């Protein structure tokens, strides 16, 4: 593949998910974070003019937005100091907090927590049964499914 | 017709509004779709391959999703039993919802 | 102030919401306009506990909080055959087979 | 409260 | 997966 595709790819995962939220102020996301559990979290548009999207996440002291690094062909996370090898960085923005949703599941300056999405509208029924699966098992290719559908659930592989 | 009757494989009668079953795309070009103008038309819709337990899941899918569209109120989970994801997943593509 | 209801009868099922603070009669009245039988041809049940038409949902227990669009309520829904009500009859759904193995 | 805009600092 | 790294938000 060249990363014009890969992005496209990133992009429409994005799409997928029900908790992008498009044109969004810090403002607007802040009232609906306000009283969410600690590590609601949602994407939206970035008004930056160097940031494609940012993250909006409910903290120990209240909403904050993240804004979202797109370089080299990978997203990774703002950060004010880095060691290359450190910082996590994947093709694909959903698989990024996908990462971090996975590693939270395990738990002065605020500690960065994100565990359920904000959801803008509601994901179709057949992508809501996908995020199950994924959540059941990482192997679906054994599963009594016609191949059309194998290849539905091979499309997002994420358990948000 | 505020109120379609869905028919599940082993005869169970689900009685929903019919904006939400529109939900399904399926559904939709069932009833919203072509036919004759003189003749009578049945106000219900069989399904020969999805069991009651599959489709009222469905339904709660179309109330779920009718009221959490264009509303300002906070979606909550929609829960699924991994034990019926299989067939909920293989129903909502034939539905396309 | 709307809980979401699954109205049940034998194999008929009707998906439906209604305030939580509007009565057991009121919805006798909308399984009427569905079902085509009138609120004195009706017993309504949650479980087994007959509801009174003079009590709001919210009394009988239907609220906000246990009667959500994706996980609705149960009413049972007795009709009167001439002149005594049938026993309280629902048929129970289809069931899913074993999860399979790498579940 | 925190700040706004934030970024992250492993530690 | 991965393993728990704590991560300041500054
Ligand atoms: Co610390």
């Amino acid at each position: 593949s060249m990363q014009a595709a890969r992005l496209a790819k990133a992009l429409r995962e994005l799409g997928q998910t029900g908790w992008y939220w498009g044109s969004m102020t810090v403002n607007e996301a802040k009232e609906k974070l306000k009283e969410a559990p600690e590590g609601t979290f949602l994407i939206r548009d970035s008004s930056h003019s160097d940031y494609l999207l940012t993250i909006s996440v409910k903290t120990s002291a209240g909403p904050t937005n993240l804004r979202i690094e797109y370089q080299d062909g990978k997203f990774r996370l703002d950060s004010i100091i880095c060691v290359k090898s450190a910082l996590a960085a994947f093709d694909s923005v959903v698989h990024l907090i996908d990462y971090y949703v996975q590693m939270c599941k395990d738990k002065g300056t605020v500690h960065l927590y994100l565990t359920k999405p904000l959801y803008t509208s509601a994901p179709s029924l057949q992508h809501l049964c996908r995020l199950t699966i994924n959540k059941c098992t990482g192997a679906i290719w054994g599963l009594p499914l016609p191949t059309r559908l194998k290849d539905y659930l091979e499309e997002y592989k994420f358990q948000v | 017709m505020m109120y379609v009757k869905l028919i599940s494989s082993d005869g169970h009668e689900f009685i929903v509004k019919r904006e939400h079953a529109l939900t399904s795309g399926t559904i939709k070009a069932m009833l919203s779709g072509p036919g004759q103008f003189a003749e009578n038309e049945t106000n219900e819709v069989n399904f020969r391959e999805i069991p009651s337990h599959v489709l009222s899941k469905v339904c709660m899918y179309f109330t779920y999703k009718v009221r959490y569209t264009n509303s300002s109120t906070e979606i909550p989970e929609f829960p699924i039993a991994p034990e019926i994801a299989l067939e909920l997943l293989m129903a909502a593509n034939f539905l396309d919802c | 102030m709307d809980v979401f209801l699954m109205i049940r009868r034998h194999k008929t099922t009707i998906f439906t919401d209604a305030k939580e603070s509007s009565t057991v009669f009121e919805l006798k009245r909308i399984v009427e306009g569905i079902l085509k039988r009138p609120p004195d041809e009706q017993r309504l049940y949650k479980d087994d506990q007959l509801l009174d038409d003079g009590k709001t949902l919210g009394e009988c227990g239907f609220t906000s909080q246990t009667a959500r669009p994706q996980a609705p309520a149960t009413v049972g829904l007795a009709f009167r055959a001439d002149d005594t009500f049938e026993a309280l009859c629902i048929e129970p759904f289809s069931s899913p087979p074993e999860l399979p193995d790498v579940m | 409260p925190v700040p706004d805009y934030t970024s992250i600092h492993i530690x």
